[PDB]
């Protein structure tokens, strides 16, 4: 197997604070076919103007 | 296949050399690794007898 770097020597993991309300936000971005949002080109072949 | 290569346009992303016209026959533009060459169907001559 491959080891990129030595394991961390830190005695304890850093303290983390979790607050759901501050993170929560209201933003709307619906997918648009006209804008070709989230669309993957066919890997098999390229296509012309048709 | 039987392909006739002629100087053509720069149509196509070039990510895939292979290209389709929505039919099994392929336009096959960008046939060369860097150069753009578009193949054509084999020439066929109509023959009739009286």
């Amino acid at each position: 197997y491959v080891d990129v770097g030595p394991d961390s020597v830190k005695s304890a993991c850093i303290e983390v604070d979790i607050q759901q309300t501050f993170f929560d936000k209201t933003w709307p971005r619906p997918i648009d076919v006209s804008k070709a949002d989230g669309i993957i080109y066919p890997q098999g072949r390229t296509y012309s103007n048709i | 296949g039987r392909g006739v290569f002629q100087n053509c346009t720069a149509v196509g992303v070039r990510q895939q050399r292979f290209v389709y016209d929505a039919y099994q026959n392929l336009v096959g533009y960008y046939s060369d690794d860097g150069n753009y060459y578009c193949l054509r169907a084999c020439v066929s001559v109509p023959v009739s007898v009286i």
